[PDB]
């Protein structure tokens, strides 16, 4: 009954920098709160106990303050290795321990605009009597981006399921896949096939159409 | 060192029963409460039960009370997670973490070691191979630049699945999407490549998908229309 | 109701500075984004810059990172956009957008006149 | 000069009669601990005062002339010197032993004592009758300089330091009591010493007297009557906050969780009032006000974890039968922690 709410849901910051967490507790938890870094695959690692205190042995760069119901997480210097995710949680009892939502710290980088493909259904899936087309977003920063669907002028909802590519090695740039599937029957009653895409980085949405 | 592992996840059918194990070596069950967490995939940690071998006492979370029973055996340092009437939202991965006993500092250190963690998955649908579809280059998208092809897998049950492009000779360009969960309780997955048009009736492409649980190997070629 | 105005521009010498401005009426700036744009009477839109809501962050284009900033003042409902080290190259129209989207989707609907920044 | 004359007997008459009294009550019920040993000393310092500067004093004017040896104008001298050092010496010695006190729950006087016959030394080679000499390019301007600095410029900066710390560990009731009396002790001997010394400075550096001198010899007196109206026990014989705040709070938070415990229906509203009871008695084990204390606040958690687990098993009857012996260990340690505000 007690919520730990974890305000910044993502963060973005380059290397060196100083970055800020903040927690809040629904009721009074004394400095019962726990401040812990999770790589992706990876069980997460304790950083910060009774909400002062560093685990022995994470780098003295993490630190933790408190004041009243307010919980804060500082990284002083950003490195390489420190790109995770970071949970806040109370431990006031052992039966109400609560997590909070998380925060992701990504790369800073440069604005960089989606390109957009679109690919229609193959002619071996349409005699399966299911149809698949395919919008993909390619190389772009940030992460917010949305894409939707005018099959004849018209919006489609329920139909599409997105999958984004995590930040890139190499150029830390992101890649967003939007697959609409409808019936065979479906697919052969509309002829324009278009997916547009609107980003922070473009001035007009990009629209991707065909005919068929 | 000390350390917590885990043991017994895997693929039961909703409604079904799996007894996870989490062992604990190093250290003795008597001296910290073990606490089981789960966390769905892609969202985040979630506390759901925890046993305190010394006492005796036990006590779960309110997705989990009722259908969830843990309990712990000295003997051999473990401890059990009996899960029944698992729901669809079960689906996730769970970590067994240890927690000192009041008083002192070891109750202030809450949860410093934790477990890999296990794998528990819930659904109806059995093990298929995947059927891959070539998203071609079309050839009005951006011509004269650089364009891009894909290999579309859409109904596989399995999560596991790799695909490679030319054998792996093609690394430069290469986003293989993430697999998602199909309304259907299957996965869908894509995996495209940006080439240059240039050479797009040079080279030849051709995509490997592997998946070991169907031991099915596709080997399928994509070429522009 | 929303309108847009900025204000700024004229000659800088090259390796200047300047300090554009932009203020919008009839809605608050604040649970907002500003974007900044740019237009060459030969090219097409090109972005300049992006600020968030509060604390969330700023970001620039790859042709304009380190020479400008971004501020913001939701007490004034207005932003800066601070210029520095100007080039010849960097001649055009700066236009004035409200990002919709609270989720940063990117929905620039609200645009400006944009004011004329040119180099000698 | 017979009025001159008759103020000074006065005054003298005033001060024997005040420090003996307090000298005397002082003795009686000592026959030793702290506060008592200074304040003797101080008053001792008064009667050296009074006898040995107030006395030549009324004895010069008499006759207007000295009468006696050049010894004995350096002896007279260097005695007044000694006891105008050791009133103010003593008194920062009484500032930092109470600040000492409220640090943690005689050298001082002998260093103070040490002080004032050391720093005297000089007034044995002035006065040689006694007519005392002078620098080639100013006497009396290096000296007086001297004497400003030691006795009113140093020792008033450093007891104002010393009861800057203290006002900031006392605000972080006997030791409060015993900082405000000597708070008005400084008070009062700044305010008696400053015109003199500042009337002294001005003779020196711009090349009447007796109501200044007056006004400086009022606080041989004063001090004393001030102590004995600010101390219990003289008065009979003559005839940390911010952390106790915190503490009550988490205490009284404590007490409106044990009302609603045995107001309690079910299992929930137990289990509420007692995780508000754990937040409270852990951030209480937090303010410092210390192992005896710590070990009764962890019996405190341990009740307050008996009484969640056997809320969680549902025996809400018994759960607050457990609870009820956390008034118990109230009782038994809280009070008798609150009961240290006494001392404060
Ligand atoms: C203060 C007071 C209270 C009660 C009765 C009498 C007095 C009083 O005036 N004493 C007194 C006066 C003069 C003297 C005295 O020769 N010197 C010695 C140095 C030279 C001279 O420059 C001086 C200045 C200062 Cl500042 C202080 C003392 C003195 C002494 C040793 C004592």
């Amino acid at each position: 009954d007690i919520q730990m709410t974890q305000s910044p849901s993502s963060l973005s910051a380059s290397v060196g920098d100083r970055v800020t967490i903040t927690c809040r507790a629904s009721q009074s938890v004394s400095s019962a709160v726990a401040w812990y870094q999770q790589k992706p695959g990876k069980a997460p690692k304790l950083l910060i106990y009774s909400a002062s205190s560093l685990y022995s042995g994470v780098p003295s760069r993490f630190s933790g303050s408190r004041s009243g119901t307010d919980f804060t997480l500082t990284i002083s210097s950003l490195q390489p290795e420190d790109f995770a995710t970071y949970y806040c949680q109370q431990y006031l009892y052992y039966s109400l321990v609560t997590f909070g939502q998380g925060t992701k710290v990504e790369i800073k980088r440069t604005v960089a605009a989606p390109s957009v493909f679109i690919f229609p259904p193959s002619d071996e899936q349409l005699k399966s009597g299911t149809a698949s087309v395919v919008c993909l977003l390619n190389n772009f920063y940030p992460r917010e981006a949305k894409v939707q669907w005018k099959v004849d002028n018209a919006l489609q909802s329920g139909n599409s399921q997105e999958s984004v590519t995590e930040q890139d090695s190499k150029d830390s740039t992101y890649s967003l896949s939007s697959t609409l599937t409808l019936s065979k029957a479906d697919y052969e009653k509309h002829k324009v096939y278009a997916c547009e895409v609107t980003h922070q980085g473009l001035s007009s949405p990009v629209t991707k159409s065909f005919n068929r | 060192e000390v350390q917590l592992v885990e043991s017994g996840g895997g693929l039961v059918q909703p409604g079904g029963s799996l007894r996870l194990s989490c062992a604990a070596s190093g250290f003795n069950v008597v001296d910290f409460s073990l606490h089981w967490v789960r966390q769905a995939p892609g969202k985040g940690l979630e506390w759901v039960a925890y046993i305190s071998s010394s006492s005796g006492s036990t006590s779960y979370a309110d997705s989990v009370k009722g259908r969830f029973t843990i309990s712990a055996d000295t003997s051999k340092n473990t401890a059990y997670l009996q899960m029944n009437s698992l729901r669809a939202e079960d689906t996730a991965v769970y970590y067994c973490a240890r927690w000192g006993y009041w008083p002192g500092e070891p109750w202030w250190k809450a949860f410093d070691y934790w477990g890999q963690g296990t794998l528990v998955t819930v659904s109806s649908a059995s093990t298929k191979g995947p059927s891959v579809f070539p998203l071609a280059p079309s050839s009005k998208s951006t011509s004269g630049g650089t364009a891009a092809l894909g290999c579309l897998v859409k109904d596989y049950f399995p999560e596991p699945v790799t695909v490679s492009w030319n054998s792996g000779a093609l690394t430069s360009g290469v986003h293989t999407f993430p697999a998602v969960l199909q309304s259907s309780g299957l996965y869908s997955l894509s995996s495209v490549v940006t080439v240059p048009s240039s050479s797009l009736g040079t080279q030849t492409y051709i995509c490997n998908v592997n998946h070991k649980p169907s031991n099915t190997k596709v080997d399928k070629k994509v070429e522009p229309k | 109701q929303v309108q847009l105005q900025e204000s700024g521009g004229g000659l800088v010498q090259p390796g200047g500075s300047l300090r554009l401005s932009c203020a919008a009426s009839g809605r608050t700036i604040s649970r907002y984004a500003m974007s900044w744009f740019r237009q060459a009477p030969g090219k097409e839109r090109e972005f300049v810059a992006v600020a968030r809501r509060s604390g969330d962050g700023a970001f620039y284009a790859d042709s304009v990172q380190g020479r400008f900033t971004v501020s913001r003042d939701d007490a004034k409902n207005t932003v800066y956009l601070q210029m520095n080290s100007l080039k010849p190259e960097d001649t055009a129209v700066y236009y004035c957008a409200i990002d919709s989207d609270t989720f940063y989707s990117g929905s620039y609907d609200y645009w400006g006149q944009g004011t004329q920044v040119t180099v000698s | 000069a017979r009025a001159e004359l008759a103020l000074l007997s006065i005054v003298f008459v005033a001060v024997a009669l005040s420090n003996g009294l307090v000298l005397a009550a002082l003795a009686r019920r000592g026959r030793w601990a702290p506060i008592h040993v200074f304040i003797g000393h101080l008053c001792l310092a008064d009667l050296a005062v009074a006898l040995f500067q107030v006395l030549p004093q009324l004895a010069w004017k008499a006759t207007d002339r000295f009468r006696g040896p050049d010894a004995l104008c350096r002896a007279v001298k260097y005695l007044q010197m000694v006891g105008m050092y050791a009133s103010s010496y003593m008194i920062l010695a009484m500032t930092l032993d109470r600040h000492r006190a409220i640090c943690r729950p005689n050298r001082p006087v002998l260093v103070a004592w040490a002080f004032s016959l050391l720093l005297s030394l000089p007034q044995l080679f002035i006065f040689a009758d006694c007519w005392a000499c002078f620098a080639e390019p100013w006497g009396r301007r290096t000296y007086v300089t001297w004497i400003a600095l030691m006795v009113f410029v140093a020792p008033t900066l450093g007891i104002a330091a010393c009861q800057v710390l203290i006002f900031r560990e006392i605000h972080a009731a006997a030791v409060a009591k015993t900082v405000r009396m000597t708070l008005v002790i400084v008070v009062v001997y700044v305010l008696c010493w400053a015109p003199f010394f500042l009337v002294q400075l001005w003779a020196a550096w711009d090349p009447p007297f007796v109501l200044l001198m007056l006004l400086a010899s009022l606080n041989s007196c004063t001090n004393p009557w001030i102590y004995a109206s600010f101390s219990s026990s003289v008065s009979s014989e003559l005839r940390a906050r911010r952390q106790l705040a915190d503490l009550e709070d988490n205490w009284e938070t404590l007490n409106d969780n044990l009302k609603v415990i045995e107001k309690a229906d079910n299992a929930a509203q137990v289990k509420d009032a007692l995780t508000k009871m754990r937040a409270a008695a852990l951030d209480a084990q937090k303010a410092t006000p210390m192992k005896d204390f710590r070990h009764g606040f962890d019996i405190l958690v341990g009740q307050i974890d008996d009484a969640l687990k056997l809320a969680n098993e549902g025996k809400v009857k018994e759960a607050q039968a457990a609870a009820e012996q956390l008034k118990t260990t109230r009782n038994a340690y809280i009070q008798k922690y609150l009961r240290a505000r006494s001392t404060l």
